[PDB]
RNA sequence: GGGAGACUGGAAUUCCUGGUGUAGCGGUGGAAUGCGCAGAUAUCAGGAGGAACACCGGUGGCGAAGGCGGGUCUCUGGGCAGUAACUGACGCUGAGGAGCGAAAGCGUGGGGAGCGAACAGGAUUAGAUACCCUGGUAGUCCACGCCGUAAACGGUGGGUACUAGGUGUGGGUUUGGGAUCCGUGCCGUAGCUAACGCAUUAAGUACCCCGCCUGGGGAGUACGGCCGCAAGG
């Protein structure tokens, strides 16, 4: 289940790409800028539901999508 | 002083209200049609915000504000008359740019008015 | 087409649904 | 293509205008399989922050 | 509406001879299998009224299956009946 | 944009707390009731909460119809084309019957910004139980039931074969162009129609099956019976 987990804060995992630096279009929970982390999953649909509970909740990363 | 500021004309379908203000917000001095005189109808004039907006573009120049950033909301008459008046009174215009706020499919707006 | 039919149609409906509002009880 | 992702802005800043809305089919003159994988990308893309919703 | 490795296992299973498929002894049990599912599906969601139209089509494709194999032959009939369980 | 479930985003409206301010705001054909001088509207901050999802976007898509647009992942139904392997007329319609069926309304319990029937005050007027105006409860929303109606309309039942072409647009497949099967629009010959118009998606030429009609009113009413908690159908 080939799927992509792209995350902004300043089960096989294919790659890693922090691109790093952008500016944000609009302000998120104050803040400005931050890291652009593309994380390129290649993990099974069920786990990667209970991956955002983790992920989102740490606070470490601003946003979460997946794909 | 606020030796350079921000201007925000609101011209609703009824009246005009122009506001000097610096640029973090903290009003200096303001005007509307019905403060220069007028009642009922005659605040929604072409003319009424070009009176007022020279009594707006003046206790401006009481602090002593010589440039302003100009705002525009609201769809009326007078979008050329205050801005004009503005620049024939003192203070010539930085930058115009429209600030009518668009929803995105927000609340429903009330029925339909048949005259 | 023409609504002549149906306006005719519409005061039957309207004085008998006045009854059922009156009797009611 | 041609690729077209969300990732990609210098595609993205095409299709959109300066006022920061979708541009028309009438105007481009794409297909209306392209003009849905643009929108549905520009909307992720407001999602992901890298593109404003209007200047 | 299943998936293809699972599709076969019921298919090579019910059907008469190889190959076959499309015979009415072999496709009913790829209808059972498929109401199975989504009477498990309609359980969790309940009030999906549009999928449940579907569940509808099959039920009703499936008997009239059981109506044509009744008519050529009584004992393939009932062998279908006996293993699957209708 | 076919369905359902969860997570989630920004614009905008209203209200609460502070920052700046002074006396007007709002509304109209013109006004007043109203809110404000105990600091309103305007303007900048952040904050709680609900509902809808601007452009993309339309003679476009999908669905049996009702209908369905913020974004992502689950779990899902149907449709179309293609070579051909397989079963071997299993098809078509469908009285009663059963299931889906906008909006309104109804029962129990939550929620509540903006709208808002009834109701109140202002204006209009000969009168105003109205149009226009300020405020505004049911409601609109959410979850489980309930009725079962709409200009529920293409006012055109479902299936199948044949009968010029001209052009647009959506999904394919095949050999920048020609074919080919499905969709969806606009002109138009023969043909049909009382006429308007329809016209390869028929209202044309035919065959199967159901629904319904037999002057306008009384009336989709009475009475009996069935369904419904009720309104009622
Ligand atoms: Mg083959
Ligand atoms: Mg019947
Ligand atoms: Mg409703
Ligand atoms: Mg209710
Ligand atoms: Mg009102
Ligand atoms: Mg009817
Ligand atoms: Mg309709
Ligand atoms: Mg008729
Ligand atoms: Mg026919
Ligand atoms: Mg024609
Ligand atoms: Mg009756
Ligand atoms: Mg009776």
């Amino acid at each position: 289940m080939v799927i992509l987990d792209p995350t902004l804060d300043e089960g096989t995992v294919d790659k890693v790409d922090i691109w790093g630096r952008r500016r944000l279009a609009y302000e998120i929970a104050k803040h400005a800028e931050g890291i652009y982390a593309v994380i390129d999953v290649k993990a099974e649909p069920a786990t990667v539901s209970e991956l955002d509970r983790q992920l989102n909740l740490n606070e470490s990363v601003l946003r979460t999508k997946v794909l | 002083n606020v030796p350079h500021g921000a201007a925000h004309i609101k011209s609703t379908f009824n009246n005009t209200i122009v506001s000097i203000t610096d640029p973090q917000g903290n009003v200096i001095a303001w005007a509307s049609s019905g403060h220069v005189g007028f009642k009922g109808s005659r605040k929604s004039t072409p003319f009424a915000a070009q009176l007022a907006a020279e009594n707006a573009a003046r206790k401006a120049q009481e602090h002593g504000v010589k440039k302003v950033d100009v705002f525009v909301k609201g769809p009326g008459s007078g979008r050329e008359t205050a801005i004009r008046s503005l620049q024939a009174a003192g203070l010539e215009v930085g930058t115009i740019s429209d600030v009518t706020p668009q929803p995105h499919n927000g609340c429903r707006p009330p029925k339909r008015r048949r005259v | 087409g023409s609504v002549i039919k149906k306006r005719r149609k519409r005061m039957s409906k309207k004085k008998h649904r006045k009854l059922l509002r009156r009797t009611r009880v | 293509g041609q690729t077209i992702d969300y990732k990609d802005t210098a595609l993205l800043r095409t299709y959109i205008s300066e006022r920061g809305k979708i541009r028309a089919r009438r105007v481009t003159g794409n297909c209306v399989q392209h003009q849905r994988d643009i929108a549905v990308a520009v909307k992720n893309a407001r999602e992901v922050a890298l593109l404003p919703f209007g200047s | 509406a299943l998936t293809a490795e699972q599709k076969k296992e019921i298919l090579g299973q019910y059907g008469l001879h190889d190959t076959d498929t499309g015979s009415p002894e072999a496709q009913v049990a790829l209808l059972t299998k498929r109401i199975q599912d989504l009477t498990e599906h309609l359980k969790v969601h309940k009030h999906d009224h549009h999928s449940r139209r579907g569940l509808l089509l099959l039920v009703g494709r499936r008997r009239r299956l059981l109506k044509y194999v009744a008519q050529v032959d009584v004992a393939r009939y009932r062998s279908l009946i006996e293993r699957l369980g209708l």
